[PDB]
């Protein structure tokens, strides 16, 4: 029978695939995903239009063994912004594209940029525009009354305002020189780059 | 040939020669979370941590006090050692709702240059990609 | 008017080293 | 009956790591733990996922009005000896509750503040025509619905329960010590 | 079974490809993106109608390798 | 003969010769992020920071004081040297929310021309494309 | 997996071509 | 009302040399 309509379909099972380990490759030239780059902001960032930021690597980043420099110190990050922010949201999301290393070294990391505690998105002060928004509604209800009482003396506008400027989202700013990280997307390769010999002795 | 090479490299890893160890580390916070052993070799930053201890999470301390992460990795034999990558005066330890802060008392601003692409100065690492 | 609570921050008033031994992986 | 039984993980296992990252829900992002404790096998003999393992998450689409928790998938887990499995499994709290939760900012001011400041600009306004001798509800409905935010500090104690069963046989062998 | 509708859909996994280093050819005949350009605007910009600007750089541009100037 | 070219130009790039240096450099403010070293060589400015220090961020100062961005080049056999291609009188120094300000005291407006269209007077920049 | 759909988006790569000087 | 904050400007007090020994990659 296929009766027991409701109670037959909540006892439908969720099978779930198992999964199965595998092992990374060499790694002495491998950056994985979770890893936190910590860098510089050097532009100074404003999300009136979308635009491009870049920020520099303050320190070396190491390979998962933590024997080898990857990427060195003072390597240049390029990423965009887009979109603007809405009411209520205090932080844009900005992805990082690629870093190019002072050796002349280029990987396609396309990683989110985040806080300098990884929080998602970058952080500044936010611009709500209140007056802008309901300058127009107050003033024009001001006047309004001001005449009503002129007229009084001699012994909706304000809604069709606010209507039209209520929604304008805020706008992020950010300093330049402000610490940020990237936390890394996807696995990085440098075995195609790099490789290691040993120093002769003395 | 390119197994010997690696055992080279492997050698030179391993050799550890001519390292200075810095000792002067102290603590104050919640003792329960805290490392039996912390101490740096003027490029990485270890903190030991017994058997029965549940590892936390460390961050990187700035002159005004905000925290900041840094990458770690799992050394040791019993995966009992956290190495950050950084040589930092300051140090934050974290786990729950529990802290513990890390003070580097002999904190060299110059430290041990990195002329060699590695985190040993017995292996070069060498641009292969050429281009 | 409400802004999210901070971490805990320690208290800086028990300070004591963290070495009480010198550790086995400096071979010391 | 299950495979062997030394080299696997089943499902319900919980593993307790440390959060890394601070995290507010505003954005879309990618979240990190890391094990504070060995993972053992289901027999309980083989240490399968050793402590300082990185774990990798991340999460979406904010939260509603009314909730508290925000729904975190984790997704991968690094041994810190080269060891890789795909777990793609739900993140909870200390206790099993589903879902990572913190403080939320519900963001009252940016909801009733236009109203109630057009509502008491309007009734000044009256009351000085008066001493001679509706935009209130547009800016309510335009406003009224923000989700509220999540933060979550850093170094919050977490759990990840596997949704999945997970095998370690391709990976790990076992041997006798010699005895003395 | 295909159950558990909404849970299935949330652990659906991101699978996101890895990348590979590669190497710039020659870093003395090449500028990079993010590389800035001082400029001084010679028009007056007002928007009210679509236009085209006009600026003049201010100091020579380097390559990446910082020894040649490009422009 | 090409390679032979190519090796004249490195060796005409690594001779560097006939340069003067400026070491007339002041700071204020924030000492924690500071450089150990800071000259220039008449065309480009460098700042040394030591190996356990963060690279900062560098802007350029101009007279009313304003900050804008300046092309840097990161050099030295450690990464240790930040080289911008501007001569100065004050740069800005910025990392997170600590700033330190520099001042040259030898500043030459002159400066030395650039005739070859390189960052040596040894290698001249020559129009292949013709046309 | 398909999954993860805003942040999959939001992590969708701009390749900018190179340019040649004439 | 309100506008964007500026970065922190440094203070003018301490003004000391950068340069305490000469640089090496001057060859001094």
């Amino acid at each position: 029978g296929g009766g027991g309509g409701e109670l037959a379909e909540k006892l439908q099972p969720m099978r779930l695939s198992g999964s199965s380990a595998g092992r990374l490759g060499n790694r002495d030239m491998l950056i994985t995903q979770g890893t936190q780059l910590d860098c510089v902001l050097e532009t100074r960032l404003v999300t009136t239009q979308p635009g491009m930021t870049t920020c520099h690597l303050t320190r070396d980043v190491y390979s998962t063994s933590g024997r080898v420099v990857l990427l060195d110190r003072g390597s240049k990050v390029v990423g965009f912004y887009q979109g603007g922010l809405r009411q209520g949201q205090a932080r844009i999301f900005v992805q990082w594209s690629r870093i190019e290393t002072p050796s002349g070294v280029v990987i396609n990391l396309d990683s989110p940029g985040t806080g300098p505690l990884g929080e998602a998105g970058l952080g500044g002060w936010i611009d709500r525009h209140f007056w802008e928004r309901f300058g127009g509604a107050i003033m024009i209800s001001l006047i309004g009354d001001l005449g009503d009482w002129a007229s009084r003396q001699g012994s909706s506008a304000a809604a069709e305002a606010l209507r039209n400027s209520i929604n304008i989202p805020p706008t992020l700013y950010k300093n330049q020189g402000e610490r940020v990280n990237i936390l890394v997307a996807r696995d990085l390769d440098f075995s195609d780059v790099y490789s290691l010999e040993s120093i002769p002795t003395k | 040939r390119e197994a010997n090479a690696r055992a080279a490299v492997e050698a030179a890893f391993e050799q550890r020669v001519g390292a200075y160890y810095n000792l002067k580390y102290m603590m104050s916070g919640d003792k329960d979370i805290a490392p039996v052993n912390a101490w740096d070799d003027g490029r990485f930053t270890y903190f030991k941590f017994s058997a029965n201890a549940d590892l936390p999470s460390i961050y990187f301390v700035d002159a005004e006090g905000n925290e900041s992460l840094v990458p770690r990795t799992t050394v040791g034999s019993s995966n009992n050692i956290i190495a950050v990558h950084k040589v930092n005066p300051k140090w934050m330890i974290r786990l729950g709702n529990r802290a513990l802060a890390i003070f580097n008392e002999a904190y060299d601003p110059n430290g041990v240059p990195n002329d060699t692409g590695t985190a040993s100065p017995a292996v070069r690492r060498v641009n292969k990609g050429g281009n | 008017c409400a802004s999210a609570p901070k971490p805990k921050q320690p208290s800086d008033f028990n300070r004591e080293p963290v070495n009480k031994t010198v550790p086995v992986e400096i071979q010391r």
